[PDB]
RNA sequence: GAAAGAAUUAAAUUAAUAUAAUGGUAUAACUGUGCGAUAAUUGUAACACAAACGAGUGAAACAAGUACGUAAGUAUGGCA
RNA sequence: AUAUAUUUUAGUAAUAGAUAAAAAUAUGUACAGUAAAAUUGUAAGGAAAACAAUAAUAACUUUCUC
């Protein structure tokens, strides 16, 4: 009975509600489902017949298998194999499945879904790959964010963004969404959830928001501008919400300037890229890097050259879109930017 | 429409996109048909299956031993021939047809522990030619199939226009059904145990029957269909009954292996084999 | 206005149809859904183990066949050719019947021919 | 008898704009029955499968590895650009518009909005 | 000249709402000629049935057995009356009396 | 010959109309299209009264 | 060693295309399906092809409104 | 088990699959798939009715197992 043990197993591998635990592990069909709040509906409900003893036997079978997996995990040495065996051991646990399926996975509570645990990390990876990653890749491809900015993307982390300071309402921005100048006036906050084995004590991350659509009349084309940039940021599996609480001015290589499109200048795309820095060995402590701020262009940016020079690998991305409206002038005045240009209605 | 020009734009990533997951529409079709949350859910394993258990317990080993051939090798089938490059006109010339056939034929691998023959499906064909004048006989035939087998019948509709037979096109001439697993096991068991023994003069199945790559077909008449339990129980509701063809599709690489397998399932054979 | 044959076939196709015969959709609580998921995972794993045990037994049997064939080939070619002779026309005995779920009156027959 | 002297005048099909030639928006590059030449980039295709440039540039005939057994006609935004452009390289785009330096024009455009 | 019953407007069964077909069946017991019994699924409301002629009493399926009696339906037709009508002659005397004809 | 002409008139009392052909016995035509006078999509019905063919209503709530 | 996926390769446009013949079409333009029946709408149409004229053909872009789509977008009748 | 008042069931009707080359909606959009001949068989069935079978798995995943 290893699943009943919690000496070394994290406490999150159990259903924190006594009622639901007792109902799920009940001996006779005398209790009632806590999910059904109204008694009336509880009396109406009728569970499938002959379901608790088959459940007990299936539990015993799966638990024996998990015990064997734990036995082999306690002896494996390679961290990757250790993590894989832990996942295989706890994947089939009804309590883990309950917790993940029916509790929040984005604003997770450490005592229900702990991303320090391999099984929860793996289930979260699967959930993200099911819906979130596909939508992200579709939006990037269709809006042409990949080739314009960076050659490709192999998603390995979930990136969510929000604009809490601007207005006061709470909303995670859907990728490719159109946002008002008022909405995107102040600053974005990020949430970078990692699902792979990464050394939290050594790894550092950078985040760059760029706009590859700012018009350039010298050659009658577009160019890229570095809207926002942070370097030397450390995350954790359960504490990975980047905000002005979790970084200093030394991490800021380019303070945030808002989306300020020009009239008839087209729909501009603001793309967020998250990179992880190199991970040098034989050295203690995070490997911080200094950005050449007298070389950083900030208005004629070259992201491919930047990442090549600093040996960065992208692991996540996001995107939103902006276009002119009435509040752009107010934002320009508030940020001390020159009055906006006005371009023709026809593309000739 | 400005144009009719299909063209798929290339992508810049290796992530496979399935739009059925990005569309909020059809929430209940996102579940697999095996998922208890799917309205298409139907319990599969409700009871043990005598025929399958017998085949797994006894016939697999015997068939392996019987079909063993020492140091055997794959026999490649008739494939499309290639033009020798002795003439420039052969550069982009499509390949030639197989020597004796207009269609390519499969290769035959030696029987090994992983590819022992076994039953994969059964299909029953009921084409009531007299339904050309009466469309209700098709419904009766479908009910006959449903009662005999227990699966949902599927209608058969005329496709060709033959005047001599007075067969038009687009009319319902009968019904078909495909059986797998326990249901086909039951159908074959009841056939062998009840119906075939009750035929007047039954010697078995012809040894020169079946498509040359595994699969045995044989027919039954109306009087033969009358022997099934459901029809005999309520003769009153069966003034007329229809015959049907029965096609047993197996995993056999060749026909004689399938014949041995069916003989194991107790299907007699009488004719001289090819 | 319909014929009695029409009524008979309409009844037959009523037996066909699903109208006014299916029960309500099966809606299960979250806890029972999890229970069912565990049941199915257990059964799937179990059937996979059974299948693999059978496959391993057949692998071992085939290895035995080939080892025996090699030995017999090198020991006596006559017996090896007799063994390797094909059984293309082989059929199973007609009383090697599929097991039933309750035995017959005469369990075994002690006389033949 | 019944004399056979009925025929239709030759449809003036064929390439109407040759490789290396400079083209403007809307100009017809090819007239064809069906798609013997598919459209590449910076070019569109009409009802009768007429290829026409969507941007000013230079006409190039080429073949694309992504679409074997398919000829393509497209428009390069500069002479010095090979048209089967690298896949993982940012797309070349033409802004096209011009800034309204005139105060009155800028005012009108600023105050013009949709219905 | 053909007879068909009219088609009514088919009810639309939406995508995802299409359920499977589970016809009502009974766990019926089926007795063969011998004492053996097989459980099967049947749609007829008859939980029990026995067979008089079946696999277990057919020469083709039963070659090894020496003796095998055959039988048909009872209380139907004029079967067995060709014997019930003649009681004076009864079963080996006839076999002996059928020795030869002595005709040429 | 086999096809006749019809004047569809807009529902908004603006006087706008558009003309279309139709078969001799086709069901009465009505269609939503742009009405420049009111600057929106509005309904267009027949102007005159036409001899339309009679088609049986469908057996929908089961009869007899 | 074995299952279930994802699919890849060869071949195929000979079937099918509302209708002749030709060109095109599997990446489908062919076929099935859910919404829908909407773009088989409105005011300017550059520029080309073709061209004696008169006519004909493709169509970018601006503006008004619709239907479908998660989105990208598609639709100003029908593969030509 | 009888008697009545009220109510419920029975109008008994095909697709149960995003169906896919039997017949039916010839214009829009979104999702998805691949035909045809020929060969081998199969109650009536034959040249010709309807069903079934007919190219290759090296590489990549998840699972089970030695
Ligand atoms: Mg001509
Ligand atoms: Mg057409
Ligand atoms: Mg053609
Ligand atoms: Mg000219
Ligand atoms: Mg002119
Ligand atoms: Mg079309």
């Amino acid at each position: 009975h290893i699943w009943s043990d919690f000496t070394t197993r994290p406490s999150s591998l159990s259903i924190q509600s006594s009622k639901v635990k007792n109902y799920l592990f009940q001996k006779k069909a005398s209790l009632d489902p806590p999910s059904i709040s109204r008694r009336s509906n509880r009396i109406k409900y009728s569970p499938p017949e002959h379901i608790d003893e088959i459940f007990r036997m299936s539990y015993d079978f799966l638990e024996q298998r998990s015990s064997k997996f734990y036995e082999l995990a306690n002896k494996t040495k390679n961290p990757l194999k250790k993590d894989a065996l832990l996942i295989k051991a706890e994947i089939n646990n009804p309590e883990v499945q309950y917790n993940f399926q029916f509790n929040n996975k984005l604003n997770n509570v450490k005592d229900i879904i702990d991303y320090d645990v391999p099984v929860y990390r793996h289930l979260g990876k699967q959930h993200w790959e099911s819906y979130g990653q596909m939508l992200l890749m579709q939006r990037l491809e269709t809006l042409a964010a990949i080739p314009d900015t960076l050659p490709t993307l192999v998603p390995r982390a979930e990136v969510n963004i929000k604009f809490p300071f601007s207005t006061g309402v709470n909303k995670w921005i859907e990728p490719g969404e159109f946002l008002s100048s008022n909405v995107t006036s102040m600053r974005p906050i990020f949430k970078i959830q990692e699902y792979e084995l990464v050394n939290v004590e050594k790894q550092l991350y950078t985040v760059l928001i760029v706009n590859p659509d700012v018009p350039d009349l010298s050659n009658d084309s577009f160019k890229t501008a570095l809207c926002y940039g942070l370097v030397n940021i450390n995350l954790t599996y359960n504490d990975n919400l980047i905000d002005p609480r979790k970084f200093h001015s030394s991490n800021i290589i380019a303070d945030y300037l808002p989306p300020v499109p020009e009239k008839n200048a087209g729909k501009q795309r603001f793309v967020v890229w998250v990179f992880r820095q190199p991970l040098i060995e034989d050295k203690q402590g995070p490997n911080m890097l200094e950005i050449d701020r007298k070389e950083l262009s900030r208005d004629d940016f070259d992201i491919r050259q930047f990442t090549k020079k600093y040996n960065l690998t992208a692991i996540g991305a996001h995107i939103w879109r902006s276009e002119w409206d009435a509040k752009v002038a107010a934002v320009r005045e508030k940020y001390g930017l020159p009055p906006g240009r006005v371009f023709s209605r026809v593309r000739r | 429409p400005k144009s009719a020009c299909s063209l798929v734009k290339p992508v810049h990533h290796l992530v496979k996109i399935d739009k059925s997951k990005l569309s909020p529409r059809f929430p209940e079709l996102k579940y697999d048909k095996s998922d208890i949350r799917s309205p298409g859910f139907k319990p599969k394993d409700t009871h043990a299956d005598r025929l399958n258990d017998h085949y797994l317990n006894t016939l697999q080993s015997d068939l392996l031993l019987i079909n063993y051939s020492h140091n055997a090798a794959v026999v490649k089938g008739l494939k499309q021939r290639a033009w020798s490059g002795d003439s420039p006109y052969h550069l982009n010339r499509p390949p030639k047809n197989p020597r004796g056939s207009k269609a390519q034929l499969p290769d035959i691998h030696p029987i090994k522990w992983s590819n022992i023959p076994g039953l994969e499906s059964v299909v029953i064909n009921c084409f009531v030619r007299e339904a050309r004048e009466n469309q209700l006989l098709a419904i009766t035939a479908a009910l006959q199939l449903q009662q005999i087998t227990g699966c949902k019948p599927h209608p058969i509709f005329s496709k060709n226009d033959v005047p001599t037979w007075k067969l038009r096109k687009g009319h319902q001439m009968g019904a078909k059904v495909e059986l797998k697993g326990k249901e086909m096991s039951q159908f074959l068991s009841t056939l062998t145990e009840i119906v075939l023994p009750r035929i007047r003069e039954y010697k078995g199945i012809s040894n020169q029957s079946g498509n040359r790559f595994g699969g045995i077909s044989f027919g039954l008449t109306a009087e033969d269909i009358k022997f099934f339990p459901e029809i005999d129980a309520n003769q009153d509701s069966w003034p007329k009954t229809f015959g049907m063809h029965i096609n047993i599709n197996t995993s056999a690489q060749l026909d004689y292996q399938a014949r041995t397998l069916l003989s194991g399932f107790q299907f007699p054979f009488f004719g001289e084999e090819k | 206005s319909l014929s009695p044959l029409a009524q008979r076939v309409v009844t037959q196709l009523s037996v066909m149809s699903a109208s006014r015969k299916q029960p309500k959709l099966l809606k299960l609580a979250r806890e029972d859904l999890i229970k069912h998921q565990t049941i199915e995972k257990c059964w799937s794993i179990y059937q996979q183990q059974q299948r693999e045990r059978r496959n391993l037994q057949l692998e071992l049997q085939y290895k035995s066949i080939e080892r025996s064939m090699n030995l017999l080939q090198e020991l006596s070619p006559r017996l090896f050719e007799a063994a390797n002779a094909s059984e293309k026309g082989k059929r199973f005995p007609m009383e090697m019947k599929v097991p039933t779920d309750f035995p017959p009156n005469t369990l075994w027959h002690y006389n033949f021919r | 008898s019944r004399t056979s002297m009925k025929d239709s005048a030759g449809r003036r099909l064929g390439p109407k704009k040759y490789e290396g030639q400079d083209v403007s928006t809307g100009e017809i590059i090819m007239r064809q029955r069906g798609t013997k030449f598919y459209p590449g980039e910076n070019v569109g295709i009409g009802k009768d499968h007429s290829i026409f440039a969507l941007e000013p540039g230079v006409v190039r005939y080429y073949l694309d590895p992504f679409h074997p057994k398919r000829k393509f006609i497209g428009v390069a935004l500069r002479r010095d650009l090979k048209l089967p452009s690298p896949h993982f390289e940012p797309t070349v785009r033409r802004f096209g518009r011009f800034e309204l330096t005139n105060k009155r024009a800028a005012y009108k455009e600023e105050n013009s909005i949709s219905r | 000249t053909r007879i068909t019953l009219p088609r009514r407007p088919a009810k639309k069964i939406q995508l995802g709402k299409s359920r499977p077909a589970i016809y009502h069946q009974f766990n019926v017991k089926m007795e063969l000629s011998d004492g053996s019994v097989v459980i099967r699924r049947s749609q007829y409301p008859k939980g029990e049935i026995r067979l008089i002629q079946d696999q277990r009493n057919n020469p083709l399926w039963n070659p090894s057995r020496d003796d095998l009696v055959v039988v048909d339906a009872n209380s139907g037709g004029s079967l067995d009356r060709f014997n019930k009508r003649y009681s004076s002659l009864f079963s080996t005397v006839e076999l002996s009396e059928e020795n030869k004809k002595k005709t040429q | 010959s086999k096809n006749s002409v019809i004047k569809l008139l807009s529902t908004a009392a603006s006087g706008y109309s558009r003309y279309i052909s139709i078969k001799k016995g086709a069901p009465l035509v009505t269609q939503v299209r742009y009405d420049p006078v009111v600057k929106r999509h509005v309904l267009f019905k027949e102007a005159k009264k036409r001899k339309v063919a009679e088609r049986k209503p469908l057996d929908f709530l089961r009869t007899a």
